[PDB]
């Protein structure tokens, strides 16, 4: 098979597919050099990033819930990642 | 027969026989079973958990029947989400979930469908063909694709689980579909979900 070609398939979702994910304290580090929360390192913590369908980060919310809601709020349509 | 595959446990949809869909894999798990399963035939086992809101769903918290599925394309995008063409080719029983700790990993058994053909199983293919041009009137997001494909589907149990997908209806209902195996009872529930306002016949 192979039915698109990897521009197509990493377009593939435009233009209103987003997927929604953790972000790990890793991600959050290097998104600030000049310092986090240590609640940002602790499990009772988990951040939500919404992500167009070819990777590029396109919000960062408190949690699953209210990342995918805002998607909607936004009109696009969030998918999980499983 | 009986054979042992990595699996993907769906958070919040179900994909049934002979549907294409693109997924976001981002699991930890997940994702070992992926790079697994691409080292090899490239067939994985989707099912559906049962709670969307759990991170990590144990064996008991996923639901029992699931797809056999192929990977026919897969690109690990910049963060590590891996994105995912998937085609599910057939429902698949789960015996059980192995000991693997990697990634879920189970046994499955092939299924047996009642099919075929008395004046029911007629009548009902073309009720549900016919409600179903209703329904998308009423459900404005149906890609115009499936509007003009799904009324061409011959098959009864091909045509329930293109109709199932494309219903707006609770994961709940979508995993009823999947594990209804005869065909004549798919068709009658997938007419019933399409039913606007309930009924007077179920009282």
């Amino acid at each position: 098979s192979r039915p698109l070609t990897s521009e197509a398939f990493a377009a593939l979702g435009a233009p209103a597919l987003v997927y929604v994910r953790p972000i790990k304290a890793a991600e959050i580090l290097a998104d600030a050099p000049e310092g986090v929360e240590d609640l940002d390192l602790s499990p009772d913590q988990t951040l939500y990033a919404v992500c167009r369908a070819d990777g590029e980060r396109l919000a960062v919310l408190i949690d699953r819930d209210t990342a995918i809601a805002a998607a909607l709020a936004h009109e696009l349509a969030p998918v999980s990642v499983h | 027969e009986l054979r042992t595959l990595p699996v993907l446990p769906l958070r919040d949809i179900v994909v049934f026989p002979h549907m294409v869909v693109p997924l976001f894999v981002g699991r930890d798990k997940s994702v070992r079973a992926l790079e697994e399963v691409m080292r090899g035939d490239k067939q994985i086992l989707l099912v559906t958990q049962k709670n969307s809101a759990d991170d990590d769903p144990a064996p008991g918290d996923i639901f029992e029947v699931g797809v056999l599925a192929t990977v026919l394309q897969l690109l690990k995008l910049p963060d590590g989400t891996v994105k995912v063409l998937v085609e599910g080719k057939a429902r698949a029983a789960v015996v059980s979930f192995t000991d693997q700790e990697s990634y879920y990993e189970a046994q499955i058994g092939e299924v047996s469908e009642d099919d075929g053909a008395g004046p029911e199983a007629e009548a009902l293919s073309r009720a549900v063909v016919e409600q179903f041009e209703n329904y998308v009137k009423l459900n404005k997001k149906v890609p115009p694709e499936a509007l003009a494909s799904i009324p061409q589907i011959a098959e009864p149990g091909k045509l329930a689980d293109s109709i199932a997908a494309h219903l707006s209806v609770k994961i709940g209902d979508k995993q009823n579909l999947l594990e209804i195996f005869d065909v004549v009872k798919r068709l009658e529930k997938v007419f019933a979900l399409m039913e606007g306002e309930i009924s007077v016949l179920q009282v």
